[PDB]
């Protein structure tokens, strides 16, 4: 568990690195279990949040294990918690605005 | 003819600064990608700057430039006797739905 | 007869034996044009290929997934299967 | 990268001409050639160009109807002709390429009419044509 | 009576393979029909409170 603090509007990295490098599928999620990101294959696949014009990964970091999460445009109400679903690190990172 | 109204021809000391400003409209420049080429008279043309701030390999880090508005200019230090050549200013105009060149600038040293 | 078997479905390794037999079906069938594949070691970049690229018919046949010297292959038969858990009606093929 | 073309030309008032511009790598989808002249004493003119990945075409605003211009998938050339040779054209012809690797990272669906013709790179030689 | 469903045909696709964009052809002239048998579902849930 970290503490990442950003203000407003800048996109705030959040990252779950897994340890093989070889992109296995992982997910995110938050304190009601919904979801928000998601490998699916070599795609991405949204939620029905209410992040969901906003958040993006960076797909070329994939083949090195690492699974970011880039929300741009911080509204007031981003202070949340976030897990990871990579293999069974549920690795709760949570917000501030 | 120049549609991008580009200055005909330039004079300076070498190892010394000049800068071509060729200003457009609003339909070339803020919108549209500018790029430059270098040729000496009888030789086959080359690009010296290319997305409004880039250097291919084998072009030096003396050559620069900027893409204001409707002008875009060229940041050029570093002149010798090398560099004898005509600069003209090329990008695409949706308005004409063409690529329009400058009218050509060309730069001498002493 | 009589055997009941703990079938699993998302743990199997013939999925693996087809995902990397149609990944190299689709590298000599599909040759597109320009390819933008990342290759990099935050900064990264991102690589460019281009083949020879024609157009060609593409109609996917049956393709059996047969057993090498020395295994065999169960079949799960139980007509109500679950996918994982214990499977009754269990055959060999 | 290589870009070659075909040798100088000499022409007569209600001919035609043939000048070809041929590629180098593996086939012609992978760039976006170009057809821009020199009149000597002046700079150069966009007269027409090919993207050939979305099967366009471009002209000039002067140079339509009296110019086609046709890219042979095969041997990885593209050609250039033109009709009513009048003594203004003597100048010199030169092909020029560039990358189309840059239109995939627009957003999802782009413009298939539009036009990409930007930051030219693999210049050709130059074909110098004159009208008799 | 049938159900439409507004298509389209790309050329900049993302490859399932790996991660990174294909480009390709441009599509053939005439007509290209395919009958086919939709014999699966993938759903995914959305488990709210
Ligand atoms: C679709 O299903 C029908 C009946 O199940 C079958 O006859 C037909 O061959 C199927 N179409 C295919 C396999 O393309």
């Amino acid at each position: 568990k970290k503490v990442v603090l950003g203000k407003k509007g800048d996109t705030v990295e959040l990252t779950c690195t897994a340890s093989q490098k070889k992109s296995i599928q992982f997910h995110w999620k938050n304190s009601n279990q919904i979801k928000i990101l998601g490998n699916q294959g070599s795609f991405l696949t949204k939620g029905p949040s209410k992040l969901n014009d906003r958040a993006d990964s960076r797909r070329s970091l994939w083949d090195q294990g690492n699974f970011p999460l880039i929300i741009k445009n911080l509204k007031i109400e981003d202070s949340d918690t976030y897990i990871c679903e990579v293999e069974d690190q549920k690795e709760e990172v949570q917000l501030l605005v | 003819q120049s549609i991008l109204t580009q200055p005909p021809s330039v004079s300076a000391a070498p190892g010394q600064k000049v800068t071509i400003s060729c200003s457009g409209s609003s339909s070339n420049i803020g919108n549209n990608d500018v790029s430059w080429y270098q040729q000496f008279p009888g030789t086959v043309p080359k690009l010296v700057i290319y997305e409004n701030n880039e250097r291919p390999s084998g072009i030096p880090d003396r050559f620069s430039g900027s893409k204001s508005g409707t002008s875009a200019t060229l940041g050029i230090t570093g002149l010798q006797t090398g560099d004898e050549a005509d600069y003209y200013c090329g990008t695409w105009d949706s308005s004409l739905s063409a690529v329009v060149f400058g009218g050509g600038s060309k730069v001498t040293v002493l | 007869e009589n055997v009941t078997e703990e079938f699993n479905m998302w743990k199997n390794n013939m999925v693996e034996q087809m995902h990397t037999d149609i990944i190299s079906l689709w590298d000599q069938s599909l040759k597109p044009c320009v390819k933008l594949t990342p290759l990099c070691v935050i900064n990264c970049n991102t690589s460019a290929i281009t083949q020879a690229c024609p157009k060609v018919s593409f109609e996917p046949i049956p393709i059996h997934y047969c057993a090498p010297a020395g295994f065999a292959i169960l079949k799960c038969k139980d007509k109500k299967f679950n996918g994982t858990g214990p499977c009754p009606s269990v055959s060999t093929v | 990268v290589q870009l070659v073309q075909s040798g100088a030309e000499v022409n007569k008032p209600g001919s035609s001409v043939k000048v070809s511009c041929q590629a180098s790598g593996a086939t012609l989808n992978s760039h976006a050639f170009s057809w821009v002249r020199q009149a000597p004493g002046q700079g150069l003119e966009w007269m027409a160009g090919i993207i050939p990945i979305f099967g366009s075409s471009h002209y000039a605003q002067k140079f339509r109807g009296r110019v086609t211009i046709s890219a042979d998938e095969s041997t990885r050339t593209v050609y250039l002709h033109l009709r009513g040779l009048r003594s203004d054209d003597t100048a010199v012809y030169y092909c020029a390429s560039n990358s189309i690797a840059g239109v995939a990272a627009a957003g999802d669906y782009a413009d298939y009419d539009g036009g990409y013709y930007y930051d030219m790179d693999v210049w050709g030689q130059g074909t110098t044509v004159t009208v008799s | 009576d049938s159900i439409t469903l507004p298509c389209r045909i790309k050329q900049i696709i993302n490859m399932w393979q790996r991660i990174g964009q294909a480009m390709y052809a441009p599509p053939i002239q005439g007509v290209i029909r395919c009958v086919s048998n939709i014999t699966g579902l993938i759903l995914t849930r959305d488990g709210g409170s």
